[PDB]
């Protein structure tokens, strides 16, 4: 069902894209032990992912809790790091994608940083990094994330001691 | 997998400690996020 089309550099919609990823970096607490050590990315390629059947699935839920939560879908843009990119752009986001053991439960985890997602592209607190050189913090290595539609609806607030 | 809390679609993880890092979100069915956009790159080694 997937096509991937992709975007060229000199269009807006790339750029778009690439300054989200670009400005939500921030360092974290553990040094750069699980995502590695950066202050920006190199960007590669940027492609739109076009699925009908995974796009009404999202507009149908989309629909639903818009219409329990006073006509607010509380729609956001947020990216997803994991090593099941390849499954989740054409089978979608399912159960196999949550993170049983995560803070808030066994869910499906997103970020507004584009660098907490890229602490979990190899696994779990970055795994044991890239598949060839087993480093966290490779600079060679070509890493994926996902930037994705999410429909937050009513969102329990849980302030977090992190 | 678990649930949201009755009544919501979805947990805000906001940080109150670190003032910098951004918000995390959980939400509980697949079918409330859809994957836009494939980014592929590299991080950079600082100067
Ligand atoms: O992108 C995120 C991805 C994941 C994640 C964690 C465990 C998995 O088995 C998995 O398939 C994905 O966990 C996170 C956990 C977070 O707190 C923030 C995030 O962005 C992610
Ligand atoms: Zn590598």
């Amino acid at each position: 069902g997937t096509i991937l089309i992709d975007l060229s550099p000199d269009d807006k919609e790339f750029q778009s894209v690439e300054e989200e990823m670009q400005s939500t970096v921030r360092e974290h607490r553990d040094g750069g032990h699980a995502g590695g050590i950066f202050n920006r990315y190199n960007i590669l390629k940027i492609q739109k992912v076009c699925n009908k059947k995974l796009w009404e699935r999202y507009t149908h839920r989309r629909k639903e809790v818009s219409e329990e939560n006073h006509n607010h879908a509380n729609e956001r843009m947020l990216f997803h790091g994991s090593p099941f990119v390849n499954a989740i752009i054409h089978k979608g986001f399912d159960e196999r994608h949550a993170y049983i053991g995560g803070m808030f439960g066994a869910g499906i985890y997103f970020a507004e940083n584009s660098s907490k997602s890229n602490q979990y592209v190899y696994g779990i607190g970055g795994g044991t990094g890239c598949p060839v050189h087993k480093d966290r913090s490779c600079y060679i290595c070509h890493r994926q994330l996902l930037f994705c539609r999410v429909t937050l609806g009513k969102s329990f607030l849980q302030f977090s001691a992190m | 997998m678990a649930h949201s809390p009755p009544g919501h679609h979805s947990v805000t993880g906001r940080p109150s400690v670190n003032g910098l890092a951004l918000a995390e979100y959980v939400i509980y069915r697949g079918e409330q996020a859809y994957p836009e956009y494939l980014i592929t790159y590299q991080i950079m080694r600082p100067e």
